[PDB]
């Protein structure tokens, strides 16, 4: 079962 | 750039006349793109299959390319790779001890 | 003993036309269950191993939609990091992950691993306290700083000791009838002549699960390691594995010489004697 991508106060979080 | 390293097997002993499955496993290379191919008597074998692209802890990747087939006393088979980190294809006879 | 869910995900930049190369593959122990490859037809995760497809429609469409949203974001980083290292549009990279959560003998929560590679080479982990992040270089520092501003640190350790875990356990239970069994190495010898002087013997270990294994040889009961040739553990094709040691004797020696093969499905190694 996958994680969820990084997120923020709504919005993504990438390198 | 890490060159493929190359293993060309039968999954089980083979005996002459009885169905099997040749086998070429690449691994320990960087990048990805790959090119392999199972040869029988020079000449390539279509419609041979492939495990899907994972890698090891270094991050170097492995694959598996797989065909049936049915060992015969002539017949000769052999694994070819091309990769960007090689001059030219790399050939590896299967042999089958 | 321990169990483990891994994801290992590759996007390769096509810097001549389109968007990245993303595969992404889900293992249970030594045991591939998922995949996604955004070159093929479905757009789909799909089953690899019989147990994962006890699932109903809605885990389909749930990892689908995760496992496309982490092809986005992999694009996303091979662009950032393409900048973050000065390099042109005309290059081929890679961004790899991989990710993932162990249980132990007591099936709780053992270790968590989340990190990252750039064109092969380590970029940013996170740290086994799943509380902070090792850098590999300066670039990687851009990331980690950005990371621990947005404290994402926290979102990830309760994914991998909470949400991983649980599905891990899931999974195991799901499919016990194979990631729960052990298959012990089917082992034999074979004796070839070289010359009418020499030949090998060669210890076979086959059909195997999981990969880990020793295999040794003894002379005279001792270890006889320099004249070993072994082959690393390839697999089989059919889930199990293989692998085999060899070593040439003199011929008539034959009996001074053993193999010892060491597995988690042998109670106690075995000793192979030609
Ligand atoms: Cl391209």
């Amino acid at each position: 079962f996958l994680n969820k991508d990084l997120e923020v106060d709504g919005h993504f979080v990438t390198m | 750039q890490r060159t493929p390293k190359i293993q060309v097997y039968s999954r089980h002993p083979a005996e002459n006349g009885k169905s099997n499955f040749l086998n070429c496993y690449v691994s320990g290379f960087h990048p990805s793109d790959i090119e392999v191919d199972l040869l029988k008597n020079g000449e390539r074998i279509e419609k041979v299959e492939h495990s899907d692209l994972s890698f090891s802890k270094d991050w170097s990747f492995y694959l598996l390319y797989y065909t049936e087939f049915t060992p015969t006393e002539k017949d000769e088979y052999a694994c070819r790779v091309n990769h960007v980190t090689l001059s030219q294809p790399k050939i590896v006879k299967w042999d089958r001890d | 003993g321990s169990h483990s869910m891994r994801y290992f995900f590759t996007s390769v930049s096509r810097p001549g036309r389109g968007e990245p190369r993303f595969i992404a593959v889900g293992y249970v122990d030594d045991t591939q269950f998922v995949r996604f490859d955004s070159d093929a037809a479905s757009q789909r995760m799909e089953p690899r191993a019989p147990w994962i497809e006890q699932e109903g429609p809605e885990y389909w469409d749930g990892e689908t939609r995760k496992v496309k949203a982490h092809s986005q974001t992999h694009r996303v980083d091979l662009g950032t990091l393409r900048g973050y290292y000065n390099q042109s549009e005309a290059g081929s990279h890679t961004v790899q992950r991989m990710y993932g959560c162990d249980v132990g003998s007591d099936w709780r929560f053992l270790r968590g691993y989340h990190q990252y590679a750039y064109d092969g080479k380590d970029y940013i982990a996170l740290k086994e306290d799943l509380r902070s992040w090792t850098a590999a270089d300066m670039a990687a520092q851009t990331t980690k700083h950005k990371w621990e501003a947005a404290h994402v640190a926290e979102q990830l350790r309760a994914y991998l000791e909470g949400t991983c875990v649980e599905w891990l356990r899931r999974y195991l239970e799901n499919g016990k009838e194979t990631l729960q069994r052990t298959d012990a190495p089917k082992t034999h010898m074979t004796h070839h002549a070289v010359s009418d002087h020499e030949a090998t013997l060669r210890c076979w270990a086959l059909s195997f699960y999981p990969a880990e294994i020793t295999l040794t040889w003894q002379r005279d009961g001792e270890d006889q390691t320099q004249d070993t040739e072994l082959v690393e553990t390839r697999p089989a094709g059919d889930g199990t594995f293989q692998k085999w040691a060899a070593v040439v004797v003199p011929s008539g020696q034959e009996q001074r010489y053993t193999c010892h093969v060491q597995h988690e499905g042998l109670p106690k190694p075995l000793t192979l004697r030609w």
